[PDB]
RNA sequence: AAUAAAAUAUUACUUUGGAUAGUUUAGUUUCCUGGGCGAUGAAGAACGCAAUGAAUUGCGAUAAGUGAUAGGAACAAUAAAAUGUGAAUAUCCAAAAUUUGAAUGCUUGAAAGUAUACUAAGGUAUAUAUGAUAUUCAAUAUCCA
RNA sequence: GGGAACGGGCUUGAUUGGAACGGCGGGGAAAGAAGACCCUGUUGAGCUUGACUCUAAUUUAUCAUGUGAAAUUUUCACUCAUUUCGUUAAAUGUUAAAAAAACAUUAAGGUUGAAACAGGCGAUUGAAAGAGAUAGACGGGGAGUUUGGCUGG
RNA sequence: UGAAACUGUCCUUAGUGCAGAUCUUGGUGGUAGUAGCAAAUACUAAGAAGAGGAAAAAAACAUCUUAGAACUGAAGAGGAGAAAGGUUCCUAAACAACAUUACUUGGAUUAGGGUGAAUCGAUCCUAAAUUACAGAUGGAAAUCCUUAAGAAAAGGAUUGAAAGGGAAUAAGAUUAAUAGUUCUUAAUCAAGAGAAUGGUAACAUAUCAUGAACUUUAAAAUGGAGUGUGAAAAUCUACGGAAGAGUUCUCUUUUCUUCUUAACAAAAGUAAAUUCCACUGAAAUGAAUCAAUCAGAGAAGUGGAAUUUAUUGGCUUUGUAAGAAAUUCAAUGAAUUGUGGUAUUUUUGCAGUCUUCAUAAAAAUUAAAGGGAAUCUUUUGCUCGUACUAAUAACCGCAACAGGUCUCCAAGAAGCAAAAUCUUUAGUUAAAUAGAAUAACGCAGGUAAGGGAAGUCGGCAACAUAGCUCUGUAAGUUAGCAAGAAAGAGUAGCUCUGGUGAUUAUCGAAUCAGAACUUUAAAGGUUAGGGGAAUCCGACUGUUUAAUAAAAACAUAGCAUUCUGAUAAAUCUAAAAGGUUCAUUACAGAAUGUGAUUUCUGCCCAGUGCUCUG
RNA sequence: GAUUCACGCAGUGUUAACGUGCAAAUUACUUGUCAUAUUUGAGUAUAGGGGCGAAAGACUCAUCGAACUAUCUAGUAGCUGG
């Protein structure tokens, strides 16, 4: 909604912050298997239930 | 336009800006961004030029 | 109209996040958490819920202060 | 015909959400928030609206001049002028009767 | 089977009284010295309509006899009372309509309403619209009087119970025939949820003991003992007679 | 009667798929030693902190780490700086330890908050039950001038 | 034709050039679904009822020690547990001494002004009622269960 | 082929040999380049960018600009919010995957940017309801109680509304995106800091002109219908112009666009309605409305007072404030911004009338009274929400699903009409792909010779009547209806005539009636009742098996029966100073049968129930 | 609690479309209805031998002649398949 509580907005901001990918430099480390963030979601693909 | 801690109010932000930079503040407007940082809009007294304060800070 | 049509009016939350367990199990009208048993002092645990016990219990978190004590 | 929108975030035509469409420069129509209709004072006895006191909100009498919220008369602002005349006659006539009834009848 | 609607009524979930716009509790003022050894004068400020009851209620205003201020009561209007009237309550009150007197100071054959069944309990009997009780006899031996209740029953009370002289207003309320289902719907605006009453025979065997088979009928006698358990107590309880009277 | 486009059959090579074989920083079971939490605030939850991080890991406004004691030359994806005048690393140690949570001044929904006292801001204390001591009281409850 | 008595395959015949396009609804006893009618099973569930066995609620008698009398054990009189109520626990008890929709308060050392005392705040019920235990009755309101076999279905 | 482990013999051990279990898990065929990619009227031309319209017509070509043609049609496919979503918002780069073709497009990928409040809300108050300490109950978990039980809280604790109540902000401009929030200008509110006159009277005086404890009154704060009317805005229209645009070989002194103004305050001029005050006393009864309604506890008349009318004081006007903004012209600078209406709609008040076995919230908070205790300038205004969609693509339905989801503003024509139909401002031309051919069988919309239900279980389906005006209208009936019964006549265009008012001849209202003439003889483009005679059921309005039954079923008013004096009846709970009807009291509460009105309810108490004063 | 039209709503008929659908109940026309026994938002109350029902055994999150979920439980099967 337009109106939201203070704590609820910060938990909304963190969900925005965690919807990012692996930085390129992290992918060039030796013996690295993490290429994509499998905890990714999109607004029109999955609702985050909060 | 500064970025401050969310746990600071317009009264403490106004005092801190004056103390840190030796200027006069007549108006503070704040908004809390989605990430968590509190963006503050600080307007300085008419006899203080804000453009020269920016060069001293480092924006120019 | 018990199927597709009746789902359009579902825009009112029943549960929201709980302060003690962080899950969306706080019943707004019952004023209690379906998962962690809020304001009730004891945590809500049952013997038939053995999987529920292995999901949230001791050792499932950081153990900020107990990890030093038992190591000591 | 220029169509307008609610300025505030209220979206329902409640009593407190009354609006008036006025015209402004260039043919633009803006939205004004209009006040509710209040009631005036009433006589404590006959329940008739008193004269000389405006019908405004209770907090607005604080902004009123000290002489614009009461009438210069005994029981002014709480009783009609007819409500007070009968009060005086009752106070006097009954006391007169009690002087001849008791006290050496 | 299920629980019959009579059982569900005792829980009080949707059957609670719709008492939100009600004026208050209609009763006499609390008994004190001035009501036991003197008289208090009350002024009938207004007559008002209490939702959910047929009789009007009077806002009487007594002065406080022990402190400085007022004392606002809420009486049931006797038929005849008007605004600005003075009413007197106490052991020495006159026998006028609207005055509250102990039941022992009223002559035989007098008519009282809002009688106290036990002294100081502020009115129990004869409170509905048009109803009244008549004083039958006194007994100075044990200070008890007999009154006739509006149902024809005779009751003995202590002689110091208070009562208001007269008839409760709003008489003839139930003589006007309701005509529309809508009007009966509006009758229970300030009452309980009981109006549209489904016949038990029209129900199913689970819901009611009358829930019949291929023909709508009861199948067993509808007169039951008083000791029937709740759930099967439907019909007529402890009935000594039935049929039409001649 | 006729052809081999389609159809069918076998082998080789390629393809789709991931069986089989080799392998294990993962489990299962038994046994041995303990069984060492919390109002000095636990377990749990949330939020935040890395030069470039989203998760995870470690940590708490002193932040992927501080002091001290051992330790002896590294780290690395890419840069920087510091470094035998002591880098990585380890610890039953010291300092520090955000919001909550039994959660405990009061309120708490996703609520933003807030009162008093002590020592403008900041920090402490104030829940309920309860043992002991001190102290101020209440009851003609028992006497009694 | 025979066959499990209505074959695409078997036997004997009729007949056949390989690949197919648009239609169509005869067949494939076409697809959808461990038949829902019927029967069997010592498989159930809803509902009914003096089916059997029970049970909540209701009811009745006895026990559970208030005093003081009187009769032949109910029958009474008090209150003292007890029941049900009312207020701001606001004059209880005993002595002394309907003419008027108005106002009514902070009184002219410390006691009167505004009387004293009771070991009861004021009524109500009352040793009965209620709850407990035991015993009889009632109790589809409710619980559990059963409702043989053979049989030209 | 493969590149680091493995084999034979004898004993011992076993999670030891698979074609089936609608077996489990995974992978893959025929079907099959098949069924499909067909609701929402629709796109075409030139240019730009791009690898991406080529060519023996390969007949189609995404995005952007211009032109043409269109659709939603203002109860919208417009402009904004509440819940829900959560970064979907904006910009740039970029197109592997995704949006049943493709995409340079995107609600898709990557990376940055964006949400500013003393006045808007939350915060404050209480409503239905909800939860604590102590107490009561329970074997227990825990339940009860919410002011009653308390050495607790002048009086009763916590929570409960972004639609209820509430101190105070408006106009213009500005951003790629925020704006009653920023900027300019102009205000407001709260908290502060520096024992009076006048009027007959109703009542009146930029603070004025003292007013404690205590008490009272009022406001916040209260249904609906319908009628009349004041005012504003919008639409329409009259007079007078200014500026610009369209048409112009056929005419048109013509058609079209602009001519504006805020919060807060002032008081030249001037309204409607209601209630009171003074003089006088009404009958030959007057006064007044659309309707009513009122009068010797006093009408009408005259003269006054008060309140309401979207901020001060309703409208015009004024400060604000023309310096803004709109329309033009020139290359920043110049021009203008009258007055009306006995028209319609909306909004907003007001006035009385009707209606209820319905009477249609409370608190925070404020003012006044009774009483007589006492003797202009300046400072501050904290915390949180604020982006975006709000839906034929941002929400819920597995999705860019023809389903569902609460509101605000609302133009012209035409008509009784917010109806169907067409257009203006705004939005969009894409919203699961096209091109060619024009077979059968289909889905949707139609027509038909003669006959006219002969079809069929059945006039199912379709056809048919249809607006308005006038005449006329049966049996039956609860006397209200049936009734728009049935039936018959008229209706167009053009040119005229009369009626219905206001001010003292001019001005205006669409409405009714009438007359000649002409024609394709006229409601019918759209919208728009088939009718009659009977029988059965239910009396009626109403409700019902979400998803095969909408009915004769349920309800209903009416009739009737039973119990109950309230410490009761019914009845929830394991229990309970526990709970519901009950803020109650027989005209009431509880439990049942029948089903409006009219008429009538016959006989039976043996059986089973129930009851008894035996 | 009169007759109708409209914004809406429902679901009488076609037993039309569709029936591996736009849709796990929808579409088109027709019909009925379209303010007082009316429609509707948010808040709040009622919970499984329970609730709620103008009564269809209807509704209680696509689940109802007894919801959903986990445990007893690898319930038992003289029956069926391997």
């Amino acid at each position: 909604t337009g109106h939201k509580g203070f704590s609820y907005k910060l938990k909304l901001g963190k969900k925005i912050h965690q919807n990012r990918g692996v930085p390129q430099w992290f992918r060039m480390k030796t013996g690295n298997t993490i290429n994509y963030n499998f905890k990714r979601r999109h607004w029109n693909r999955r609702k985050m239930g909060m | 336009v500064f970025l401050c801690e969310q746990k600071a109010n317009k009264t403490m932000i106004k005092k801190a800006v004056e103390k840190r930079y030796g200027v006069k503040v007549i108006k503070v407007n704040t908004l809390v961004r989605l990430d968590g940082l509190k963006k503050a809009f600080v307007r300085l007294a008419p006899d203080v030029e804000a453009m020269e304060v920016a060069t001293k800070i480092g924006l120019f | 109209t018990k199927g597709t049509s009746c789902r359009g009016t579902r825009h009112n939350k029943t549960h929201i996040l709980c302060k003690r367990c962080g899950k969306r199990s706080w019943h707004l009208q019952k004023q209690r958490c379906a998962s962690c048993g809020y304001p009730d002092a004891k945590m809500r645990q049952y013997a038939w819920g053995y999987k529920a016990l292995r999901r949230r219990t001791q050792g499932t978190g950081r153990m900020r202060h107990l990890k030093i004590a038992l190591k000591r | 015909a220029v169509r307008v929108t609610y300025v505030r975030k209220h979206s329902y035509n409640t009593k407190s959400n009354g609006i008036r469409i006025v015209k402004t420069a260039g043919g633009n129509m803006t939205v004004q928030h209009r006040q509710k209709i209040s009631n005036g004072v009433r006589c404590g006895d006959c329940g008739c609206v008193l004269a000389g006191i405006r019908h405004i909100r209770p907090h607005q009498y604080g902004w009123l001049g000290k002489s614009k919220r009461t009438v210069t008369r005994a029981y002014g602002g709480v009783k009609c002028h007819k409500c007070v005349q009968k009060k005086i006659l009752r106070a006097f006539l009954i006391n007169e009767h009690n002087l001849i009834k008791l006290a050496a009848a | 089977g299920r629980r019959t609607l009579s059982q569900r009524k005792g829980r009080g979930s949707i059957f609670k009284s719709r008492s939100h716009h009600k004026l208050g509790v209609a009763q006499h003022r609390a008994i004190d010295f001035f009501e036991r050894h003197s008289t208090v004068r009350g002024l009938v400020k207004s007559i008002e309509h209490d939702p959910g009851r047929g009789a009007p209620l009077a806002r009487v205003v007594f002065r406080n006899p022990r402190q400085y201020g007022l004392d606002k009561e809420l009486f049931i209007c006797a038929e005849g009372l008007y605004s600005g009237q003075y009413i007197y309550c106490g052991s020495k009150a006159s026998l006028h309509i609207g005055n509250v007197l102990p039941i022992g100071q009223c002559p035989e054959g007098t008519v009282v309403c809002n009688v106290e069944s036990k002294p100081g309990d502020r009115g129990i009997i004869a409170r509905a619209s048009g109803n009244y009780a008549t004083v039958i006899s006194h007994n100075a031996d044990n200070e008890t009087t007999r009154i006739r209740l509006p149902s024809g029953a005779k009751k003995t009370l202590k002689s110091n119970c208070r009562a208001m002289v007269g008839i409760i207003a709003g008489g003839g309320r139930t003589e006007k025939p309701i005509l529309k289902a809508g009007v009966a719907y509006r009758m229970y605006k300030a009452k309980r949820t009981t109006w549209p009453r489904v016949r038990g025979v029209a129900m199913n065997p689970v819901d009611h003991p009358h829930g019949g088979g291929n023909h709508q009928h009861v199948g067993h006698p509808t007169t039951l003992k008083r000791s029937s358990p709740p759930g099967q107590k439907a019909g007529k309880v402890a009935a000594r007679r039935t049929g039409l009277i001649r």
